[PDB]
C-alpha cells in the first residue's frame, strides 16, 4: 500500500504512521497501570464491567461473516466500548487528527475514530483501548507537551504555546516541572486528580519535532511546495465533479 | 499596506501577533471580563428573586483561563466582548430578523384584473392611493366595515404599513409618495432601471405586518394577516358587498396566486411553515441585504455585507436557535463578521483575480477554479501560520474553513461571473484545507463539503439546483453550522462583480430598500456594533401595556 | 440487454448458484423477487392485539402518557382473536380466497396482515394498508362484543392512535415498515423511511441478509426518485449487485481474507489490488514513488469500492461486535482509498460526506441517535444514493449488544410479525432464483 | 336570586336590562370611549413620526353609532372596553402562550438507563440533584464545558429553568426541593394520589425556556433548545466523554423517545411543527389550565377557568392571528369569558342535572342528551329573548350559538360523565338554535356542526376520535371561530365532575402546577383582567439591551 | 431558459441565460426522453408531441409503478429524461446543465 502522495517529510511521516509495518518509535515507557490510570474508566485492579454476556453466552445467530470475522478479545468478554482522547497542537506535534483517525483505520481492529479539528477520538473495546493506548502514549504519536490526552475541555490546539512550549490546558492535566525537565500527568484524561502522577518524560526538542510532525506550515514544509500531493487533491476533486456529473 | 486584521489583532493581544507564546492562568478566570462580571452578578439576582438556581460561574469548567477577548465588527471601529452579538444579547440581530419575517410582497395585478373584469369598476392611480390610506389604517389592526370593533394599540404597531412599488415612472408618481417606494431614489441609474424593466407596470404592495405579532405568532402569519387587511380595505375602497363572491378571488390572489414569501414552508423533521428562516434561498438573503445598491463600486464589501446577514441569521438565530439552542453558535458566525480577517483574504482574492484575468472575464471552467480557490486557500492559511494571534483568534477549525474556503469562492465567482464555479472552489478549499492542516471543522462540518463537488454540477432530483437557488433546506445543507451565510456571499459575489442590481428575485430586493424598516438592511454589519454596545431600539416591545 | 455487464450470484455461505447472470436480470424494474419484496412490504401491516386490549382496559390511549379516565372498556380480545381475525380479514378481503393475509401470533396476541394486491392497482400510494387494516379490526372488535356507539370511538383512539389531530398515528397499535407520506423528505422516498432496525429485526440478525435486504429497499428507492435513470442506471445496477448482492463473491472473498487480523485499510489494500488483478482501474501514471490510477469504467471502480466498504464494515464492526463504528469505517474507507489510488470514493465522496455527519449524529447533543435508528429518509444519511445505508444495517446485524436502542427496543413487533415472510427474512436466495428464471428475457 | 350577567348589563346600558328600546347616533361616535381616544390620538402621533398615514377614525365607517360596551372579566369585578381584551394589548395572553409555547416535558427514564446500563454509572437523589444544578445554569444558555464561550444575559432570560417530579415521594423528598413539583402541596389529597400512581417510579423533566427565544424564534425551537443543555448537562454532571456514542443515545432520548410536546406539527396547508396551538389538543388544554387543583369543589367554575383558557388562545391568538389575522376575533372568544353569561347559563344546567339525575349517574345515552342538551339551550336562549340588553351585548349570532351550546354540552357531561355525550349534546344545542331563531352563526359558522352529529360516535380513520384527543387539527375544527376553546371545556366537564385529577394527560397537569411560571394558570379570568389594566408584567423584554 | 427565469415567480438569474432551440428540435428530443423512461422497448411508455412541439403528454410506464410505493416516480423518472435529453441534444456544458435542471423542476429541493 502507498498510502498518500507526496515527496515532503511531512508526507513521509503520514506514511509512516499509516503503515502497519512501519514500526512506531518508542519515546517514553508507561505502566500497564498508568495507562489505566490516564485512562480513568476502571481502578486499577478492579475486574473489566460489562456491558453484554461474553459471546459465548450471549448465543449469536448462525451467520458467515460472524464466523469468517475473529472478534477482537474485548468483544469476546462483552467489555464496555470506552474512549481515548487526544488534542494535537498545530506548533508541530508530531501526530494531527486527520493522520491518527487514518492511521487508527490501518492499524488497529475494531475501531471508531472520530477526527475534529481540536480533539481525535477512538472507541473501542476497553481491554483492546487499554493496548492501543500504550502505544498512543508510549510512542511518537504523542508528545508529552505538544500533545494532550483530554476527554473534554479540549481547547488549545489552535493557541499560543506558554513560556514553558506546552499547549494550553483550561484543566491542566499535563504539568511541566523546570527543575526535572519533564511533564507530569498530575489528572485523568477527564480532568480528575491522580492520586498518584504519571511521569510522561521530556518534550521532543524543536527540531525533532519539526522532523516528526505531520503539519504543514510555512515556517516548516508548506503544503503548497508539496506540488504532488496538492496534485492529488486536485484531481480528487475534479473526478468526483465528474462523476456527480456523469459518471458515464 | 498592513493586512486588514493586524489593528484587531494588536487590540486583543499583549503580545505581537507573530508571537508564538503567551502568558495564561493568571488572568483572574471570569473576573477578566466586563460581561461575565456583569452575568454573575445577575445570575445571583435572579436566583434569589425566583428561588431556583441560575447562572453560577462554579458550575462545570472555569472560563477565562485564556484571554476572553473582545472582537471588532468588521468595517467599524467597536470593539465588544463576543457575548455582545450572541442573538439574545443584541436587540438589533433580532430586529434583522423580525423585519423579515414579517415581511410579504403581495401583488395588485390580478386584483386589480378583479376589480375591472368581474366587478367592473376602473382602477386608477387615485383609487390606488385611497386604497392605500385605507389599508395603511386596517393594516396594523384597525376596522373600517363592522361596528363594535376593538382594535389594537396604534403605538404597539407603529411598525406595520404597507408600500407599493411599480416601473411605471408616470404611475409611480401618480400615486401618494408617502406610500411609494422610489426606484430611481433608491437605487443608482443603471440598477434602477434593471429593477424597473423587471417590474414593468406590475404593482407590487410591501407589507409589513406588526413585530409584536410576529413575536406572538410565527413566521406563516404573516401572509395571512396581510391578506385579511388586504381583503378589507378592497372591500372599503372599492365598495362592493362586505363579503360577495367575487370577495374570494381576492383572498385566493393576496394569500396564493401572487403572494411573495420570503421562506417556503420545511419537511416535516424540521416542520416550519412560510417566512422561517430555512426557507429562505440563499439568492433571496443576498437581495434582503442592502449593501448592493449603497456600496456597488466594491464588490467585495457588498458580498461579504451578505455574509453578515446570512452567518448571523442561519447559524446564530436559525442553526443555533430554531434547530438547536442554548449557549449556541455565536462564534461560529462571528469569524465571518469580525476582526476584518474574511475580509483581508477576500480582498487578496480579488486583487488576484484582477491582476490574472480580470473581474469576471475569467474562463468558466474547472481550470479557473483549481487556480484561483487553491491560490486564495494558501494565503489564508499561511496567514494563521503567519500570526499566532490570528490562529488563537479564530480558535475553531470550522471558523477557518469557513472564512478561508467563504474566500476563495468569493473570488472564484469574482472571476467567473457565474456562482457554480465559486461554489466548486469553496468545496476545492476545503479539500486542501484539510489536506494542508490534517484537520478542518468540528465533527460533522464537511458532510456537505464531502458531497460538494460531486454536486456541484449535478442535475438530479435532489442534488441539482444552481447555488442561486439553494437554501438552508436543500439536503446537504439542512444541518450545519459554517457553510449557510458563506453560500449567500458566494450567490453574491458574481452579481456584484457583474454589476447586477439583483441575485435571484428583483421583487425582493426593492422590498428592502425602505427607510421606514426598523433595521438598516444598507449597513448591517453597523447595525449588529449598534446593537452589541445596547444603543438598538426594537419594535414590538410592551412597554406601554405593563407597568412603569 | 442494454448493458453488457454479467455476475457470478453466490448464497450467503459464499457456495456458486448462478453464473453469468445479465446484471438487469438483478434490475429492481425486471427482478420479479424484488418485485414480490417491495409489493410485500407496501400491502403488510403487524396488528398489536394485546397492546389494543391493554390500551381499552386500562383507557391509555392517543399517546405516551395518555389516560382518559372513565373511559375503560374490558374486553377479551385476546382470547377471541380468532373469531375477529375471520372478522377482519372478510372485510379486508376483495374475493374470497384472493391474497389476503390474516394470521394470528403469539397465542392472538399479535396478527401478521396482508392487504390484497388489487387494493393497491387502483391506490394512489400505500396508506391503504394501516388504513383498511385498522377499520376493519375496529369493526371486528366492536361487532365480537357488541360495543356500544356510545363507546366505539375508544375502539377506534386503541388501534389507530390520536390520527387525526396528529398527522401521526400517534399511539397506533398497528405497524407497518413503511411511514406516513407526509413524512418522505423528498418525493419518491418512501421505501428509504424504513428504519435500520426493522430490516436487522426482520431478517434476524443475519449480516449478509440484512445487507441485502437494505440494499433492494435503498437501490429500489433510487429508481422510484428518477436517480436510476438514463446516464445513472448502470451504476446503480452494479452497485445494487457488488455491495448488496455479494456478486461474484467480492464481498465475501473480501471479508473471507480479513476477517482473522484485518482491518479497514486491509481490506482496501486487497480491493485495490482486486481491481487492478481485474483490469477495472490501471496505473495512468507515476508520481515520485506513487503510481496514480485510473479507469475507464468509473461505474465498475465504484461497484468494487462500494464491495469493499461493505467487507470493511463487516471486518471492523465484526471485529468489534459493536455497529458505532460504521460511521467511522464508512468515513475513511472512502478517505483512505482516495489517497491510496488518486481515483474517487464511493458515490464520488457522498458515502465519505454521509460518514461526516452521521459520525457527528451519533457522536453528538444535537441529534441523531445509535445507528439503528437511522434510515435512507432521515436527514443525516439521505445523501449517498445507496450506497451508505447498507453498511448500516450490517453493522447493527453484527452488534453483540452495546446499543440502547437495538433493534430488541425499536422493532419487536415488527421482527415478529415480519420475520414471518419467508423473502422479506431471506431475500438473497429469492432474487437470485428469480434472476435466473428471466435471464434469458433480458 | 337574580342571573348572573344582570350587573353586568346594568354596568354596560342606561336602560333597565329587560326595556326593548333605547337610543342610538347621539352618543358622539368614537369620543364615547377613552379607549378610541386615545388610538386616535396615537394614530396621529405614529403618523407623524412615521411619515406615513395610520390609525384614522375617518377611515371607513363611523365607530360608536351604539354604546362601546365595557365587558365585565367573569369572576372578576373588573369592567374594561373590548380593545383591552385584545391579545396584542394584553401581555397576560400573550404570556399565556409563551408559557405553553416554551414548555417541554422530558423523561429521565431512558436517560438514567444509558447511564447506568451503557456507561456503567450510578443514578441517585444526590446525582439527580448535581444534575439539575447544572442544567438551572446552562438551560438559559451559559456554558460548562468549552472554554471561551459566549452567553445569554442571566437576566434577560430569568424565566427559563428545569424543574422535576417524580410519583416516589421517597426519591422526591431526597432531591433539593428547589427542582421539584411538590405533587403533595400543589394538589389535594385525591387528585395527589391519582397523579402520583400515574407517574410512578418515573422522573419527569418540565423544560422552560426563555420566553425571549421563544418569541424570536417559533414553538418547535422548545424541545431542540431542551435537549442541547440537557445534554450538555448529562455530560457535565455524570462525567463522561464530551462527546462519545452514548451521548447520541442521550440526545434521542430528549428530543424523541422520552419528550412530550405541548402540541404535535400540522400538514402543509397550516403548516406549523411542534408546540404550537393547532397542536395542542382540547385534552391538553384541560390540563394545562389550573383551576382543577384549586376549584375541585366546584365543576362549573373548572370547566369555565378551561373554556376561558382555550377560548382566548385558540380563537384570539391561533385562528385570529396565526390562521387570519388583523383586528381579529377578540368579540368572538370575549363572549365566553365575559358578563358571566356563559356562568349562568351552565350553573343553571348543572343545578338541572343535579335534581334530575345526579352528577356523573345519568345514563350514557341519546336520551339523556336530548334531555339535556334541549332544556338548557332552551334556557340560554331564553336569556337572549327576556333580556334584551343581553342580546344587544352578545350581539353576533356565532357568539351565542357558542355560548348556549357550551353549556349545554358541559351540562350534559356533567350528567354522564363522558365527554362523547357532552359532544353530541353541544351539535344538538346548535340545530335547536337554528330553528328557534331562523339564525345561527356567521357563514361559515357550523360547518363542523351540521357534519357533527355523524362524527360524534363514528369510529372512521379521519373521523373518529374521543373529543380528549381531537383538536384544532381534526379536521371538520380545523377553520372556525366559536368552537375550539368550548370543546376544551366540555373535554374539562365530565372530569370536573368525576373529581378527576387530569383529562387526558397526567404529566402536563403537572408540569403546570408550578409557582415559577409567568402566567398565573390557576385563575385565567383574573390574570386576563390583570393584563387589560395594564398590570401584567411579562417576560422577554429587551429594556436591559436597548436605551434608556 | 433563454431568459433565466428560473425557480419560481418573480425570479431570474443575470448572466445564466442559454438559448436552446427546444421546440425546433422536439421530436429528437421526446425520443431520447422516451428511452430513458421506458423500461423495454415497445412497453406502455408514450411521449408524444402536442401543440407543435411545444408540449408532450407522457405516460411513464406501469412496470416502474409495480416496484414504486406511490407516484413520484412519474414526474421525477420524467423530469431527469427530458433535463438529460435536453443536455445531450444540444451538448450543454457541466457548467450549465444544472440551469436546464431548474428550468424542469424547479427550485426543488430548497422547496
Ligand atoms: C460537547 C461537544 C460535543 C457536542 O456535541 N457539542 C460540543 C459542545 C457544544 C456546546 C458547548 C457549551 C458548553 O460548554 O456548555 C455548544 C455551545 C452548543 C450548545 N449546547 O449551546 C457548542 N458546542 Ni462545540 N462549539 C464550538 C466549537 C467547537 C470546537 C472547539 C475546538 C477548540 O479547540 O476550542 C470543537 C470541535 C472541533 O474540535 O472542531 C467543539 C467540540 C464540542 N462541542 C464538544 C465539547 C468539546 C470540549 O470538550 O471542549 N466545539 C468551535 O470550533 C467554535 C464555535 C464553538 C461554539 C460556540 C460559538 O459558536 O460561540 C460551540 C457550540
Ligand atoms: C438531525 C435532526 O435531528 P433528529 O435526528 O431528527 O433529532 C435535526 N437537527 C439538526 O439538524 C441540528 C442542526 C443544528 C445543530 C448542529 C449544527 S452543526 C432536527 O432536529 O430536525
Ligand atoms: O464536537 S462536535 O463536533 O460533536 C460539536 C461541535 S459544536
Ligand atoms: O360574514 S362572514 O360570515 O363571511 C365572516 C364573519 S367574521
Ligand atoms: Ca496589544
Ligand atoms: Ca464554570
Ligand atoms: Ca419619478
Ligand atoms: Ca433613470
Ligand atoms: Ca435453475
Ligand atoms: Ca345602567
Ligand atoms: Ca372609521
Ligand atoms: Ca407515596
Ligand atoms: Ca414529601
Ligand atoms: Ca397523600
Ligand atoms: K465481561
Ligand atoms: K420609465
Ligand atoms: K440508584
Ligand atoms: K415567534
Amino acid at each position: 500500500a502507498q498510502y498518500y502522495p507526496g515527496t515532503s517529510k511531512v508526507a513521509q511521516n503520514r506514511r509512516n504512521f499509516c503503515n502497519p509495518e512501519y514500526e512506531l518509535e518508542k519515546l517514553r515507557e508507561i505502566s500497564d497501570e498508568d495507562v489505566v490510570k490516564i485512562l480513568g474508566h476502571r481502578a486499577p485492579g478492579e475486574e473489566y464491567p460489562s456491558v453484554h454476556p461474553p459471546l459465548e453466552e450471549m448465543d449469536e445467530p448462525e451467520d458467515a461473516i460472524r464466523e469468517m470475522v475473529e472478534p477482537i478479545d474485548g468483544a469476546k468478554a462483552g467489555d464496555r466500548v470506552r474512549y481515548i482522547q487526544f488534542t494535537d497542537s498545530m506548533y508541530f506535534a508530531p501526530a494531527q487528527p486527520y493522520v491518527r483517525s487514518r492511521a487508527y483505520l490501518c492499524r488497529y481492529r475494531g475501531a471508531d475514530a472520530g477526527t475534529l479539528s481540536g480533539r481525535q477520538i477512538i472507541e473501542t473495546r476497553e481491554r483492546d483501548l487499554e493496548k492501543v493506548s500504550k502505544e498512543l502514549l508510549e510512542t511518537e504519536f504523542f508528545d508529552p507537551a505538544r500533545s494532550g490526552v483530554r476527554g473534554k475541555s479540549v481547547h488549545g490546539h489552535s493557541l499560543r504555546l506558554d513560556e514553558d512550549g506546552m499547549m494550553f490546558d483550561m484543566l491542566r492535566r499535563q504539568i511541566y516541572n523546570k527543575d526535572t525537565g519533564k511533564v507530569e500527568m498530575v489528572k485523568n484524561q477527564i480532568g480528575d486528580e491522580l492520586d498518584e502522577p504519571v511521569d510522561l518524560g521530556e518534550p521532543l526538542d524543536e527540531e525533532t519535532l519539526m522532523d516528526k510532525t505531520t503539519i504543514y506550515r510555512v515556517d516548516g514544509e508548506a503544503y503548497r511546495d508539496d506540488v504532488e500531493a496538492v496534485e492529488i487533491m486536485q484531481r480528487i476533486h475534479v473526478l468526483r465533479s465528474q462523476g456527480g456529473y456523469n459518471p458515464e | 499596506a498592513d493586512k486588514l486584521f493586524i489593528n484587531a489583532l494588536k487590540k486583543k493581544f499583549e503580545e505581537s501577533p507573530e508571537e508564538k507564546k503567551t502568558t495564561f492562568y493568571t488572568l483572574g478566570g471570569w473576573k477578566q471580563s466586563e460581561r461575565k462580571t456583569e452575568f454573575v452578578n445577575a445570575g445571583k439576582e435572579v436566583a434569589e428573586k425566583r428561588g431556583i438556581p441560575q447562572y453560577n460561574p462554579d458550575i462545570g469548567t472555569p472560563l477565562g483561563q485564556r484571554v476572553l477577548m473582545p472582537y471588532q465588527v468588521s468595517t467599524t471601529d467597536t470593539y465588544v466582548e463576543g457575548d455582545d452579538l450572541h442573538f439574545v444579547n443584541n436587540a438589533a440581530m433580532q430586529q434583522l430578523w423580525d423585519d423579515i419575517r414579517r415581511t410579504v410582497i403581495v401583488g395588485l395585478n390580478h386584483a386589480h384584473a378583479v376589480i375591472e373584469k368581474r366587478l367592473g369598476k376602473e382602477v386608477t392611480p387615485e383609487t390606488i392611493t385611497h386604497y392605500l390610506e385605507t389599508v395603511n389604517h386596517a393594516m396594523p389592526g384597525a376596522a373600517v366595515v363592522q361596528e363594535h370593533m376593538v382594535e389594537t394599540h396604534p403605538a404597539l404597531v407603529a411598525d406595520s404599513y404597507v408600500k407599493v412599488f411599480t416601473g411605471n415612472d408616470e404611475i409611480a408618481d401618480e400615486i401618494d409618495p408617502a406610500f411609494v417606494i422610489d426606484i430611481n431614489k433608491q437605487f443608482p441609474e443603471d440598477q434602477a432601471e434593471t429593477l424597473k424593466a423587471e417590474v414593468g407596470d406590475g404593482i407590487w404592495q410591501v407589507v409589513r405586518i406588526p413585530t409584536i405579532v410576529s413575536r406572538t405568532c410565527d413566521g406563516a402569519t404573516t401572509s395571512r394577516w396581510s391578506a385579511m387587511q388586504i381583503g378589507m380595505s378592497m372591500i372599503s375602497a372599492y365598495k362592493q358587498a362586505a363579503g360577495e363572491a367575487a370577495t374570494g378571488d381576492f383572498a385566493y390572489a393576496a394569500k396564493h396566486a401572487e403572494v411573495i414569501h420570503m421562506g417556503t414552508y420545511l419537511p416535516v423533521r424540521r416542520a416550519r411553515g412560510e417566512n422561517e428562516p430555512g426557507g429562505v434561498p440563499f439568492g433571496y438573503l443576498a437581495d434582503i441585504c442592502q449593501s448592493s445598491r449603497v456600496n456597488y463600486d466594491d464588490p467585495v464589501r457588498v458580498s461579504l455585507d451578505v455574509v453578515a446577514t446570512g452567518a448571523m441569521l442561519y447559524d446564530q438565530i436559525w442553526l443555533g436557535s430554531y434547530m438547536s439552542g442554548g449557549v449556541g453558535f455565536t462564534q461560529y458566525a462571528t469569524a465571518a463578521y469580525t476582526d476584518n480577517i474574511l475580509d483581508d483574504f477576500t480582498y487578496f482574492g480579488k486583487e488576484y483575480v484582477e491582476d490574472k484575468y480580470g473581474l469576471c472575464e475569467a474562463p468558466n471552467t474547472m481550470d479557473t477554479v483549481l487556480d484561483i480557490a487553491t491560490e486564495v486557500t494558501f494565503y489564508g492559511l499561511e496567514q494563521y501560520e503567519e500570526y499566532p494571534a490570528l490562529l488563537e483568534d479564530q480558535f475553531g477549525g470550522s471558523q477557518r474553513a469557513a472564512v478561508v474556503a467563504a474566500a476563495a469562492g468569493c473570488s472564484t465567482a469574482f472571476a467567473t461571473g457565474n456562482a457554480q464555479t465559486g461554489l466548486s472552489g469553496w468545496y476545492l478549499s476545503m479539500y486542501l484545507h484539510k489536506e494542508q492542516h490534517s484537520r478542518l471543522g468540528f465533527y460533522g462540518y464537511d458532510l456537505q463539503d464531502q458531497c460538494g463537488a460531486s454536486n456541484v454540477f449535478s442535475i438530479r432530483g435532489d442534488e441539482g439546483l444552481p447555488l442561486e437557488l439553494r437554501g438552508p433546506n436543500y439536503p446537504n445543507y439542512a444541518m450545519n453550522v459554517g457553510h449557510q451565510g458563506e453560500y449567500a456571499g458566494i450567490s453574491q459575489a458574481p452579481h456584484a462583480a457583474r454589476g447586477d442590481a439583483f441575485v435571484f428575485n428583483p421583487l425582493v430586493k426593492i422590498a428592502f430598500a425602505d427607510d421606514n424598516l426598523v433595521f438598516d438592511f444598507t449597513n448591517v454589519r453597523g447595525e449588529f456594533a449598534k446593537g452589541a454596545l445596547r444603543e438598538f431600539e426594537p419594535a414590538g416591545e410592551r412597554a406601554l401595556i405593563t407597568p412603569a | 440487454a442494454k448493458f453488457e455487464d454479467k455476475v457470478d450470484l453466490y448464497d450467503d455461505r459464499g457456495n456458486l448458484v448462478e453464473e453469468q447472470v445479465p446484471l438487469e436480470a438483478l434490475s429492481p424494474l425486471r427482478n420479479p423477487a424484488i418485485k414480490s419484496i417491495v409489493q410485500g412490504i407496501k400491502r403488510t401491516v403487524a396488528v398489536n392485539l394485546e397492546g389494543i386490549e391493554n390500551a381499552l382496559k386500562t383507557a391509555k390511549v392517543g399517546g405516551p402518557a395518555c389516560k382518559i379516565m372513565g373511559r375503560e372498556l374490558d374486553l377479551d380480545i385476546v382470547g377471541n382473536a380468532e373469531s375477529i381475525a375471520a372478522a377482519a380479514k372478510e372485510m379486508i378481503q376483495v374475493t374470497e380466497d384472493d391474497d389476503t393475509k390474516v394470521e394470528l401470533l403469539g397465542g392472538g396476541k399479535r396478527a401478521l396482515v396482508q392487504v390484497p394486491s388489487a387494493r393497491f392497482d387502483v391506490a394512489a400510494e400505500y396508506s391503504a394498508a394501516p388504513l383498511v387494516t385498522a377499520t376493519a379490526f375496529v369493526q371486528a372488535i366492536i361487532n365480537e362484543f357488541d360495543v356500544s356507539m356510545y363507546d366505539a370511538n375508544m375502539v377506534k383512539a386503541a388501534v389507530l392512535g390520536r390520527y387525526p389531530q396528529s398527522v401521526e398515528y400517534m399511539g397506533a397499535n398497528i405497524a407497518t415498515m413503511l411511514d406516513i407520506p407526509q413524512k418522505l423528505e423528498g418525493p419518491g422516498y418512501a421505501l428509504r423511511n424504513i428504519m435500520v432496525n426493522h430490516v436487522v429485526a426482520t431478517t434476524l440478525k443475519n449480516t449478509l441478509q440484512a445487507a441485502a435486504l437494505s440494499t433492494i429497499l435503498e437501490q429500489t428507492a433510487m429508481f422510484e426518485m428518477g436517480d436510476a435513470v438514463g446516464a445513472f442506471e448502470r451504476m446503480h445496477l452494479l452497485g445494487l449487485a457488488y455491495q448488496g448482492m455479494n456478486a461474484d463473491n467480492l464481498v465475501f472473498d473480501l471479508v473471507k481474507a480479513n476477517g482473522k487480523e484485518g482491518t479497514v485499510g486491509s481490506v482496501i489494500a486487497d480491493l485495490v489490488e482486486r481491481a487492478l488483478e481485474d483490469g477495472v482501474i490501471k496505473v495512468e501514471k507515476e508520481l515520485t514513488d506513487y503510481k496514480v490510477y485510473g479507469t475507464d469504467d468509473l461505474a465498475m471502480w465504484n461497484a468494487y469500492a462500494a464491495a469493499g466498504l461493505m467487507a470493511a464494515t463487516m471486518v471492523n464492526q465484526g471485529a468489534a461486535r459493536a455497529a458505532q463504528g460504521v460511521s467511522s469505517t464508512l468515513l475513511y474507507y472512502n478517505d483512505l482509498i482516495e489517497f491510496e489510488t488518486g481515483l474517487p470514493s464511493v458515490d464520488f465522496g457522498k458515502v465519505e460526506g454521509t460518514a461526516v455527519g452521521f459520525s457527528f449524529f451519533s457522536h453528538s447533543i444535537y441529534g441523531g441517535g445509535g445507528p439503528g435508528i437511522f434510515n435512507g429518509n432521515h436527514i443525516v444519511t439521505r445523501h449517498s444514493k445507496g450506497f451508505a445505508i447498507p453498511c448500516v444495517a450490517a453493522a447493527m446485524a453484527l452488534d453483540a449488544g452495546t446499543q440502547m436502542f437495538s433493534p430488541e427496543a425499536t422493532s419487536g413487533l415488527i421482527k415478529e410479525v415480519f420475520s414471518q415472510v419467508d423473502e422479506f427474512r431471506e431475500p438473497l436466495k429469492y432474487v437470485v432464483e428469480a434472476a435466473a428464471e428471466i435471464k434469458n428475457e433480458i
